[PDB]
């Protein structure tokens, strides 16, 4: 067979604003 | 999701590792979100989840298996005419829900995360407001087209382009994927 | 990850500033003509528009610029300085009706802030809330083409 | 000096570390 798709990366929608915290 | 669309992107894997995983077949990696940025050995592009199912376009995944933690996984759903495919989504994503309410408004999430607004104009086109060169569409194929809501609308198929300016996009109404999975 | 918005503070007031185009926007009522700190020691403003209520640095670090409305839709969002979004039905070209008011306090803070349309897409600047009997039920905003034009 | 000083950040798509 040829190569299996491979999941690179991923694209998040659910995200809504929020502070950054810091560290 | 929706209201406003805000939407980020995250590299989980490399060239070499990518590779490996092609071969082996065995992705360990823990899976978060509605749109994988998928890549095979020939290219890279986007695959979508919808109501459990991770989408794609077969101008790009062919008739290949995904790799995941249980190795290979078997296409769920192949249509070379729809030019769509599509696996169980991995465990750990989010799905997408099909749009009910005819919005002409779509947004194009691309493989870097930026929504793009484009608006209807055939049953499966949409014109950019702002168009863009190819290049930034390019790695979008198989990437969601959402309604004001957050729901899918279509999946991204080819760019209308011209002198290397995309004016509007080809698109798969998410109409073929009920008619595909009732298909084969 | 880079913030697109700062959440800013002076000596007296605490506001947003919100980076479009590679510029820190925000209120003139807020920022005046001052300066923004950074570890180089004081930036000053590229842009003063005391007419407009905008002033605007060069962006600083750790921020992400934001893309401009061009689809022109009247369903805005405001994000407050608490990370809120709050939905807004622009009624003119620098007015929007908070479709559920809320009390000044909860959108206190926030100007400077940006106005998203549903691609979250800077259609305009928050510069003040609208209140009858401290309920904020409507926001009046510095639009885009402003901050474009200011360039 | 009288500067304004960025005392927290938001990034809009809920991106975390
Ligand atoms: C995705 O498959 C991907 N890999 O990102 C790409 C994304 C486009 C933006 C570059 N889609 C394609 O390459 C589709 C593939 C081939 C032709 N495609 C195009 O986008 C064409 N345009 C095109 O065919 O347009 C019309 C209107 C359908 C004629 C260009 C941009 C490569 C010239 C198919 C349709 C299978
Ligand atoms: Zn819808
Ligand atoms: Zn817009």
């Amino acid at each position: 067979k040829k190569g299996s798709v491979v999941i690179v990366g991923r694209i998040v929608l659910s995200g809504k604003p929020a502070i950054i915290p810091k560290k | 999701m929706g209201a406003p669309i805000t939407a980020y992107a995250q590299q989980t894997r490399g060239l070499l590792g990518c590779i490996i995983t092609s071969l082996t077949g065995r992705d360990k990696n823990q899976v978060e979100g509605e749109v994988q940025i998928v890549s095979t050995a020939t290219q890279t592009f986007l695959a979508t989840c919808i109501n459990g199912v991770c989408w794609t376009v077969y101008h790009g995944a062919g008739t290949r298996t995904i790799a995941s933690p249980k190795g290979p996984v078997i296409q769920m759903y192949t249509n070379v005419d729809q030019d769509l495919v599509g696996w169980p989504a991995p465990q750990g994503s989010r799905s997408l829900t099909p749009c009910t309410c005819g919005s002409s408004d779509l947004y194009l999430v691309t493989r870097h995360a930026d929504v793009i607004p484009v608006r209807r104009r055939g049953d499966s086109r949409g014109s950019l407001l702002s168009p863009r060169p190819i290049s930034y569409l390019k790695g979008s194929s198989g990437g969601p087209l959402l309604c004001p809501a957050g729901h899918a609308v279509g999946l991204f198929r080819a760019a209308v382009c011209t002198r290397g300016v995309a004016k509007a996009v080809d698109f798969i109404p998410v109409e073929n994927l009920e008619t595909t999975m009732r298909s084969g």
